[PDB]
Order: structure tokens, then C-alpha cells, then sequence
């Protein structure tokens, strides 16, 4: 380009070529799970009387 | 599919010292060459990271 644009492109480039900063990203996924089933049940069977 | 230790890297040099590295890498495997899958084709254990640093 014209020397006028060369000097303008030269500032654009200098700004645009800046050392891009780096990022360390730690994620922390914590899950906790449990639970209590209970099955208690009583059956009575009688020949004479009846069964449950 | 090429599954093994892969490094695909296109380095780019700062005039002076510090390298911009575009990395796509992984350590991947077809489990066992004598083991199947619950699916249909082969499966892969991969450890991958594709980033520029």
C-alpha cells in the first residue's frame, strides 16, 4: 500500500500482534451419592385359619 | 483411524524466544485386540488435548 497506509498498517499490525495472554482453567466437579432402602415384612400362614 | 500416541503440532515462533504451539494430541487405544464392545464398531480410550499455548 501507499507509504501513508504502510505506516497505518504498521500500527494495526503492532496492536494486533500483541502477546496473547494464557489462562490456566481448573474445573472441580464434586458429586456425592447414597440412600437407604429398607424392606421388612412379616407373613403368617395357618392351615386351619388362613394365610397372608 | 490412526489411534496411538499422536502429536499433531504446528509451531509458530515469536521473533525472540516463546513458541506458540497449536497442539492436537491424544493417547488412545482400542481397549483389547481380543475384546468386543456393547456397541457395534471398535471403541477407543483417548486422552486428548487440542489447544494453542
Amino acid at each position: 500500500a501507499q507509504p501513508d497506509v504502510m505506516a497505518e498498517l504498521e500500527q494495526v499490525v503492532a496492536k494486533l500482534d500483541i502477546r496473547r495472554a494464557q489462562v490456566l482453567v481448573e474445573a472441580i466437579i464434586v458429586e456425592i451419592a447414597d440412600g437407604d432402602g429398607l424392606n421388612l415384612g412379616v407373613q403368617w400362614a395357618n392351615t386351619n385359619g388362613g394365610g397372608t | 483411524k490412526t489411534v496411538g500416541t499422536k502429536l499433531v503440532l504446528t509451531p509458530q515462533i515469536n521473533e525472540g524466544d516463546s513458541v506458540l504451539l497449536t497442539i492436537e494430541q491424544e493417547v488412545s487405544s482400542v481397549g483389547k485386540q481380543a475384546t468386543g464392545t456393547d456397541g457395534l464398531g471398535p471403541t477407543f480410550d483417548t486422552r486428548t488435548v487440542k489447544n494453542a499455548v
